[PDB]
């Protein structure tokens, strides 16, 4: 759950770091203010993105041997399907009884 | 021409080309990078 958001934020930060490095290079090579701080921030963000990528790659490696988490609660799915079918059949029978009663009265 | 010379060889402005070319290439690369 949180690892997905972490990887998404890491990718967004890598993109932002690339953009900041490009902008800092442009501002520094245009003419010769904040170019030094911009380059420092860009280098720091690039290093942080690299560290985050290395940490995510150095994960616990849950299985890496076969198809893990086999069985997605299919029994519960089938039970819920049968319950819904029972409810639908009950509704149909109740509607039939109601039509019979309306024809009676 | 160089291989032929390797036949008979013989010996016979504030433009600031590099200064302007550096900034020109910097802007050209920065444009594509920002894009």
């Amino acid at each position: 759950n949180e690892r997905l958001r972490a990887l998404e934020d890491i990718e967004r930060e890598i993109g932002a770091i690339l953009q900041n490095a490009g902008t800092a290079i442009l501002e520094l090579s245009k003419e010769k203010r904040l170019l030094d701080r911009q380059a420092a921030a860009f280098t720091t963000s690039v290093q942080h993105v690299e560290a985050e990528l290395s940490a995510q790659i150095r994960y616990l490696t849950q299985v890496a041997t076969g198809q893990p988490h086999e069985g997605s609660s299919y029994s519960s799915r089938k039970d819920c399907q049968m319950a819904l079918k029972r409810v639908d059949y009950a509704r149909l029978k109740i509607s039939d009884v109601a039509r019979t009663c309306e024809q009676m009265l | 021409v160089l291989s032929i010379v390797r036949k008979k060889f013989m010996t016979l402005s504030p433009q600031t080309l590099q200064l302007i070319s550096k900034k020109k290439s910097l802007a050209g690369a920065a444009q594509i990078l920002l894009k």
